[PDB]
Parts: C-alpha cells; sequence; structure tokens
C-alpha cells in the first residue's frame, strides 16, 4: 500500500503489503 | 549463474521514537581541566572534578537555583562530578599618567591567577606591581583596602592604603 | 529592613537577569549551541538575531 | 479460552479523598534545598477518586472499562498481591495495537500486540490438591496475537501468592502517562497499616521505567488474581471467589505544583497553585511560609 | 593619565574537547541475521524487523565481506549516527547476473514478479558470494522463484 507523506518523513510511502 | 546472498536494508522514519540509533564515541575522563563536556543530552564548557553530592539512582543531571548546570552523571560510571565555569574576569591597567612612566601594573580580576612579581589580592591578582608593608593614602584605587602609588629607581607599588 | 531590601532587591535583578538566558524570545530553542548545530548559519540567522 | 464470569453484584463504586497524593517526579533533574515550579499532569490535591472494592462476605469483583484522558494515578493497599497487571488499547479487537502488563507468577511480561482481548480478562489461581500451596493455573487475557512490535520479560522471581487473612499492610502506588509515543510508569511502595480509606501523609512516585509505544491510547482495564479451590465448587463462570482486595483509580489534570526539595535531592511536600487562595499566595511568592 | 581602566575580559580557553557517552551493550541482532545457515525463497522473502537497539554500519561498511555495497537516498558513511524509527531486513538468495537487478526502477522478472523496490526506496542494499555454501556436488534445489 502507499501511505500518506504526512506520515513517514524519511522512508518511502511504499509499505510492506504482503 | 552463482548464488548470491544478498541482504535487502530499509529505514524509515514514522514521527516515531528513534528505537535504533548509532553510536559516534567515547572518550577518557578528564579533571580539573576547561574542556568542552559532552554527554547524554547535554554540550558545552566547564571545569570538571570530585563531587560529595547525593543524585538520586534515577537522576542524572543537576541544577542550582538559576536552573544552570551543576553536576553530571557519569553515563559509563556511577560517578557524579560537579561542574565550575571555567574562570573568566576583566584587565585592568593600573598606570600612572603616560608623561610620568610607561610602567603599567595589570589587575586579573576575580581569578586565582596560579591558572593564567606577582601580588594575589581580594580584587583579583596583581602582576607588574610590588608590594609593600607600608601604607600611605589611596592613589590609584584597586579594591579591598589595596591601593597603588608609584612610589619606591622608581616602580609601581600595591600597599594597604591608610585611613589617616 | 531597609538594608536587607536592598540587599534582596540586587540579588532579585541578578537572578531575574540570569533567568532571561533561558527564554526563547520567539527562537526555535534558548541555547545557542543548540540553534547553531540543528540549523545551517544562513538560516539560523535569523533565530540569532 | 476466553471464559465470561456470573454471579457478580452490581453496587456503585465508592469514593475517597487524596489526602496530597500522586506526586511524582517530573524530570530527572537534581535539585537540593530549592523550590521549584512545575506544569505538569499532577493529581490535583483533595480530590474525589473512584474507590474499586473486591470482597466475597456479595461476589463483588470489580475490575470495569476505564477511559484514559491524559493520565492515570494507581494505588493499591493489598496484603496478599491480588492486582497484577493492566492492560491497555483502543479497541481489543485486534484491528488496533494494545499494551498488555502482568506480573504472572514467574516474571512480569510488559509486551505491545494487537491482542483480541477476552470480555472479561483475568488470571486464574487455582489450590491445587497434587500440594497444598496457592499459584497460577488459568490463563485468560486474551485469545489472539497475530503480531507484536515489543515484548519483554524480566528475571524469574517467586512471590507468596498466599491469601492472607489478615488487614492490609502494604500500599503500592502508580501514575501512568503517555505524551509523544512514550509510555511513563512511576512507582514507590510505603508500609501501612489500615483496615480501610487511604492512608495519609506524603510520598513522591520515583520514575520506573519508560516504554516508547507510539499508540492511540483510548482507555485501559485493570487484572486481578482469582482464587479457586474445591471449597467452592462451580464451573469456570461461578466458582470462583475474589478475596480481599482494593484499589482506587485517580485521573491527572494539567496542573501547576510548587514542589519541595529538601537537602539530600528527595521531594517532602508539594503546593497545590490552584486549590486555595492560601495555596496561590504560596506559588506566587515561590514559598511555603506566608 | 593615572589611575586604573578596565581594557579586555580575561578567560581560560577549552584545553581539549571530551565525549561521554553511555555504555554499548544493546547491539542489534546484526550478527545473526548476516550470518543465518538457511534463508527464504525469493517469492517467499522473509522480514525481519530490528528495532530498540544501537545499530553499527561501520564495522560493515569496512567488513570487506560484502561483493556489494550500495546505498540509495544516504551516504554510506551518514548513517552511522543517523537515528531511525523501524529497520527492515530482507535476505534472499540471487542469481549472479540477477544482482544487478535489486535497486528502485530496474525491470525483470525477479523485479516485476518476486520482489520490487520502491522508485524512491531508500537504504543500502548486501550482497556477497555464496557459492561455497549455497552449492552443493549435483545441484541445489532448495531455492524458488516466481515466473
Ligand atoms: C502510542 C500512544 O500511547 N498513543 C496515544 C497517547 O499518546 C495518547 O495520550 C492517548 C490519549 O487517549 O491515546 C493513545
Ligand atoms: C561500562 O563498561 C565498562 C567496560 O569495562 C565497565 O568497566 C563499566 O563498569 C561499565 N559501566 C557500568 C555502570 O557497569
Ligand atoms: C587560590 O589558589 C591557592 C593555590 O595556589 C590556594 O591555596 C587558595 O586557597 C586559592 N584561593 C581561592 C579563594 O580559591
Ligand atoms: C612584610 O611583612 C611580612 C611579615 O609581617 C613579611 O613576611 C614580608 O616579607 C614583608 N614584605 C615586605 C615587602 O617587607
Ligand atoms: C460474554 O458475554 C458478552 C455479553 O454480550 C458476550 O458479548 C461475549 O461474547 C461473552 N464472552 C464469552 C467468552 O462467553
Ligand atoms: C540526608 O542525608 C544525610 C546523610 O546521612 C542524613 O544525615 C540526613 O538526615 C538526610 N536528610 C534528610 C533525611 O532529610
Amino acid at each position: 500500500y502507499r501511505r500518506p507523506r504526512e506520515q513517514i518523513i524519511i522512508g518511502s510511502l511504499w509499505v510492506f503489503c504482503g | 549463474y552463482q548464488p548470491y546472498r544478498v541482504v535487502v536494508l530499509s529505514f524509515e522514519l514514522l514521527h516515531a521514537p528513534a528505537t535504533v540509533c548509532g553510536p559516534k564515541k567515547s572518550t577518557n575522563l578528564v579533571k580539573n581541566k576547561c574542556v568542552n563536556f559532552n554527554f547524554n543530552g547535554l554540550t558545552g564548557t566547564g571545569v570538571l572534578t570530585e563531587s560529595n553530592k547525593k543524585f538520586l539512582p534515577f537522576q542524572q543531571f543537576g541544577r542550582d537555583i538559576a536552573d544552570t548546570t551543576d553536576a553530571v552523571r557519569d553515563p559509563q560510571t556511577l560517578e557524579i562530578l560537579d561542574i565550575t565555569p571555567c574562570s573568566f574576569g576583566g584587565v585592568s591597567v593600573i598606570t600612572p599618567g603616560t608623561n610620568t612612566s610607561n610602567q603599567v601594573a595589570v589587575l586579573y580580576q576575580d581569578v586565582n591567577c596560579t591558572e593564567v612579581n606577582v601580588f594575589q589580592t581580594r580584587a583579583g591578582c596583581l602582576i607588574g606591581a610590588e608590594h609593600v608593608n607600608n601604607s600611605y593614602e589611596c592613589d590609584i584605587p584597586i579594591g579591598a583596602g589595596i591601593c597603588a602609588s608609584y612610589q619606591t629607581s622608581q616602580s609601581i607599588i600595591a600597599y594597604t592604603m591608610s585611613l589617616g | 529592613g531597609k538594608l536587607q531590601d536592598v540587599v534582596n532587591q540586587n540579588a532579585q535583578a541578578l537572578n531575574t537577569l540570569v533567568k532571561q538566558l533561558s527564554s526563547n524570545f520567539g527562537a526555535i530553542s534558548s541555547v545557542l549551541n543548540d540553534i547553531l548545530s540543528r540549523l545551517d548559519p544562513p538560516e539560523a540567522e535569523v533565530q540569532i538575531d | 479460552q476466553c471464559v465470561n464470569l456470573t454471579t457478580r453484584t452490581q453496587l456503585p463504586p465508592a469514593y475517597t479523598n487524596s489526602f496530597t497524593r500522586g506526586v511524582y517526579y517530573p524530570d530527572k533533574v537534581f535539585r537540593s534545598s530549592v523550590l521549584h515550579s512545575t506544569q505538569d499532569l499532577f493529581l490535583p490535591f483533595f480530590s474525589n477518586v473512584t474507590w474499586f472494592h473486591a470482597i466475597h462476605v456479595t461476589k463483588r469483583f470489580d475490575n470495569p472499562v476505564l477511559p484514559f484522558n491524559d493520565g492515570v494515578y494507581f494505588a493499591s493497599t493489598e496484603k496478599s498481591n491480588i492486582i497484577r497487571g493492566w492492560i491497555f488499547g483502543t479497541t481489543l479487537d485486534s484491528k488496533t495495537q494494545s499494551l498488555l502488563i502482568v506480573n504472572n507468577a514467574t516474571n512480569v511480561v510488559i509486551k505491545v500486540c494487537e491482542f483480541q482481548f477476552c470480555n472479561d480478562p483475568f488470571l486464574g489461581v487455582y489450590y491445587h490438591k497434587n500440594n497444598k500451596s496457592w499459584m497460577e493455573s488459568e490463563f485468560r487475557v486474551y485469545s489472539s496475537a497475530n503480531n507484536c512490535t515489543f515484548e519483554y520479560v524480566s528475571q524469574p522471581f517467586l512471590m507468596d501468592l498466599e491469601g492472607k487473612q489478615g488487614n492490609f499492610k502494604n500500599l503500592r502506588e502508580f501514575v501512568f502517562k503517555n505524551i509523544d509515543g512514550y509510555f511513563k510508569i512511576y512507582s514507590k511502595h510505603t508500609p501501612i497499616n489500615l483496615v480501610r480509606d487511604l492512608p495519609q501523609g506524603f510520598s513522591a512516585l520515583e520514575p520506573l521505567v519508560d516504554l516508547p509505544i507510539g499508540i492511540n491510547i483510548t482507555r485501559f482495564q485493570t487484572l486481578l488474581a482469582l482464587h479457586r479451590s474445591y471449597l467452592t465448587p462451580g464451573d469456570s463462570s461461578s466458582g470462583w471467589t475474589a478475596g480481599a482486595a482494593a484499589y482506587y483509580v485517580g485521573y491527572l489534570q494539567p496542573r501547576t505544583f510548587l514542589l519541595k526539595y529538601n537537602e539530600n535531592g528527595t521531594i517532602t511536600d508539594a503546593v497545590d497553585c490552584a486549590l486555595d487562595p492560601l495555596s496561590e499566595t504560596k506559588c506566587t511568592l515561590k514559598s511555603f511560609t506566608v | 593619565e593615572k589611575g586604573i581602566y578596565q581594557t579586555s575580559n580575561f578567560r581560560v580557553q577549552p584545553t581539549e574537547s571530551i565525549v561521554r557517552f553511555p555504555n554499548i551493550t544493546n547491539l542489534c541482532p546484526f550478527g545473526e541475521v548476516f550470518n543465518a545457515t538457511r534463508f527464504a525463497s525469493v517469492y517467499a522473502w522473509n522480514r525481519k524487523r530490528i528495532s530498540n537497539c544501537v545499530a553499527d554500519y561501520s564495522v560493515l561498511y569496512n567488513s570487506a565481506s560484502f561483493s556489494t555495497f550500495k546505498c540509495y537516498g544516504v551516504s554510506p558513511t551518514k548513517l552511522n549516527d543517523l537515528c531511525f524509527t523501524n529497520v527492515y531486513a530482507d535476505s534472499f538468495v540471487i542469481r549472479g547476473d540477477e544482482v544487478r537487478q535489486i535497486a528502485p526502477g530496474q525491470t525483470g522478472k525477479i523485479a516485476d514478479y518476486n520482489y520490487k523496490l520502491p522508485d524512491d526506496f531508500t537504504g543500502c542494499v548486501i550482497a556477497w558470494n555464496s557459492n561455497n555454501l549455497d552449492s552443493k556436488v549435483g545441484g541445489n534445489y532448495n531455492y524458488l522463484y516466481r515466473l
């Protein structure tokens, strides 16, 4: 999934979804 | 076609506590020297010395009445050290008129100048003027009952001023 | 009380002067080293001012 | 295997006044012979706190679900260590992260997982027939744990776990707070000798442990230890007794306190600046004598 | 004229800089993930959570036991003192010719159908030869990857 930028500052928006 | 054992490392910040961190370095302890200390959460300058305080086990910092850091616990040792500010003060030049002589005496105010003839007084210490046991009227005020004058083939003397 | 009040007034003035050093005055932080290290000089100049 | 507990008589909770209680160290800074004004979440002086009781005599076994506005001051006037741990979270349906603290018969367990908590979680202590002693025999706290973010287990230890028939002789105090994802716990133990009512005096709660968790702490729930034996036959829903136990719950509010530090750096007294005008004078003058 | 005048402000300068940090004892379990006897397949790559510990990337960079050490979004010598909330370590076996495809913006069979990195992926990648451990006489068939 893709997360909003307001929640993650350094890392990428994409997170584990498997 | 050789198999390669690969590892993928991913890092991210989630406006959350920094659970993972890296160390910078560590140095040996230095006492009775004006140094720039670095600790768990404070940086600055001062003179560290062995103390006799009673920090609580959960406490690590010290503060005086004016909310200035006083003592800091050692991160690697259960030892607590006072912080004394590095010595400072004004430099006052004690001279007669330039038409009289070019010899000057220097007063390093409010410093124990074993750290900087030499005469130690309550207003600092007077360098360049000799101390005498005689008493005269105050010519050049210095403080704490000490005055200086250009007398005796001539020099600057430091005496205890006579009231009358 | 006259002499004690003179001493107390001078002590209070000095203590307030010292405590005024812990105020942000609209800056990010009161500690000068903190603002120096956290941000680059060309932007931290306004906070230092 | 989650189970429900029946045969419980519901009654309005009692109330008790906090006589200068709930004061803790706001920071790790040492101060000696000074008076400090701190703006922190404190328990207001002389405030009514909900009293929960547990006794058989009536089948009194109190463990409701309570809100978590900004903090909780927890006390426990116990003689046999019946109250064990607390469970936190927002929904407790495995959809949101939940925090669990349990001091079982072996170790204290602190973990954060998306638990599926039971409707009436508890701990089961059974008086077995093989040996004449009391020990834990049931674990009916949660149901499932899909994933865990933090889990800590301390070193093994033992406790009496015996249901003394005397009066309360130990007092345990706890303060729970959470700001910017930091879960903070303060505690202190004070010897007491009383039957009921909160004892007087002053006690400053030293910090114990700080937990970086970062959840939504919407509410919480407490736990106890249940006594089950062949002397009280029954199923898992009614064949149980609570024993002589009691605890109090107090909520923290944003207040300003004037803390007093002695020569050795221990908080000895405090003043609630919003209690009465005399305390306002004491706080304004930054002194205890006016 | 004759008298006493204040001219300067004497102060003792600091002799040197001293740094003290807490004892290093909560080291991250990087020695286990990097030295595990067996690893998961490409299509079923395992994810390891690393948190609440101190990490040392300087020793890994200077270990010289890794054939490839590429960092994206951060300098390899800059994250030593930097802090992260969570650390994810994905480890699996990749063919020698396929090691170049483990990067953001890459296209391939494994990249598109087995493991896809984000276009804005950040972190570092680790790679070293494993022919002496992951290969055996007669052929090793314990590794599966989707096609
Ligand atoms: C920190 O590590 C050093 C390493 O020898 C040790 O001497 C010291 O005792 C440790 N600190 C504490 C508080 O034990
Ligand atoms: C100044 O230093 C001398 C050491 O030369 C010491 O004996 C004396 O006590 C010191 N005085 C003060 C006020 O620190
Ligand atoms: C002053 O007198 C003291 C003893 O009273 C003596 O020790 C010192 O040397 C004398 N100094 C001078 C300059 O005469
Ligand atoms: C307990 O009773 C409540 C009442 O509605 C019910 O929702 C819950 O599922 C019950 N749990 C068990 C374990 O029987
Ligand atoms: C502080 O500690 C000293 C050390 O013995 C003790 O004598 C004194 O009574 C203590 N102060 C208290 C308990 O207020």
